[PDB]
């Protein structure tokens, strides 16, 4: 896995690989 | 969150999937 | 089971341009 | 769900604001 | 919708979103 | 022009589909 | 309608690199 | 159009630098 | 022949994040 | 090859991890 | 052709469409 | 390195052919 600052659509995609089927939840800001 | 711990840093898949359901 | 997969991949991506800061789920069943 | 709704047709920004928060 | 810079490609797909199917039209720097 | 509105500034949706047919 | 919509997105997205500056249109009917 | 010469089939970036400008 | 090119673009770009530094090889046949 | 393996069928994170290098 | 940097996913996939049947490598940072 | 070259500079198309196969 990458070493990257992971920002914006990239960081959802990427949750959305890596949760697979769990899913996920993104807040954005917090 | 998600976005201050893996955007303004860098993020471990670990510290990835604590953002899973 | 790829065309729903590769398609929600599409979908999480248009979601984060739509919602933005609210935030959203992505999960089913 | 999103899956069955926005997979099989099209949905617009609208349709798709509908499964935000 | 998003506040953010939108820039290259994800300028582009996201007008593919926003119009629909009028559809659109990208000079690219002007 | 879209890039210098919406890149190096940030835009509306509304702003946005000004560049819609 | 799908699997022509989300091809757009690949399609858009592939003009956008081609093209660059010069710039495109994407409509159709 | 794109879309029934693209889809379909692959294009390459030369045929899809036909629908450029 | 798209929907084994436009599943590459899901592919080699879901390669690039859990390789990362590694890298890849995309070709086949 | 990885197209035939995760194209058919969905591979996760740790399959795709296969073709890494 | 774009006249940009290219960087990270962006680049894969520049070179996914840029190669075509040839395929490709990417190694990352050399 | 294709990134040192087309990432922290720009590429021509040509340039970034030479990391085709
Ligand atoms: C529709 C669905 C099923 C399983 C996991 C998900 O994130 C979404
Ligand atoms: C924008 C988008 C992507 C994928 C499916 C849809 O219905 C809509
Ligand atoms: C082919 C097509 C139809 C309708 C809208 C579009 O942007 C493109
Ligand atoms: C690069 C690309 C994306 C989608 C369809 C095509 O024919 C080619
Ligand atoms: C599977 C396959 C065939 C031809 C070219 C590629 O990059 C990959
Ligand atoms: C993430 C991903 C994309 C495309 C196909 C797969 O099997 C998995
Ligand atoms: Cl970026
Ligand atoms: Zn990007
Ligand atoms: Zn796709």
């Amino acid at each position: 896995f990458v070493n990257q600052h992971l920002c914006g659509s990239h960081l959802v995609e990427a949750l959305y690989l890596v949760c697979g089927e769990r899913g996920f939840f993104y807040t954005d800001k917090t | 969150g998600i976005v201050e711990q893996c955007c303004t840093s860098i993020c471990s898949l670990y510290q990835l999937e604590n953002y899973c359901n």
